[PDB]
């Protein structure tokens, strides 16, 4: 057992809005998203969107060679 | 006094104690108290 000192404050369920808060501070909540994600997203979609795009452009060269 | 017979007893705690909120204050090695939501749903008793 961890030996901790704090003072804590808690308010009733009943005493506060529940559901209000999702749509509060929602451009902080956006621009938080994608500022500290972006990078995450571009490492995650680039190569498989660069991967699918060169296959196509692969197989519409193929194709295309092939014909007479 | 002698007014307040059982079923008073049980009206006056319908009234006061049932399904009510609590206001808690605890001080010292606390860790093991129970939270809020427990001794909030300590107010009924649901196999009535």
């Amino acid at each position: 057992p961890v030996k901790l000192k704090a003072v804590v404050y808690a308010l009733s369920p009943f005493q506060q809005k529940i559901m209000t808060g999702l749509w509060k501070d929602l451009p902080e909540k956006i621009h938080h998203k994608v500022s500290e994600n972006w990078i995450s997203a571009t490492l995650l979609v680039t190569p498989v969107v660069g991967t699918y795009w060169y296959a196509q452009y692969f197989k519409e060269q193929e194709k295309l060679e092939h014909r007479f | 006094i002698d007014a307040v017979d059982a079923s008073t007893v049980k009206r006056v705690a319908n009234k006061y104690i049932y399904d009510k909120d609590i206001a808690i204050s605890a001080i010292g090695p606390i860790q093991d108290l129970p939270d809020y939501n427990k001794f909030r749903r300590r107010t009924y008793w649901n196999r009535y």
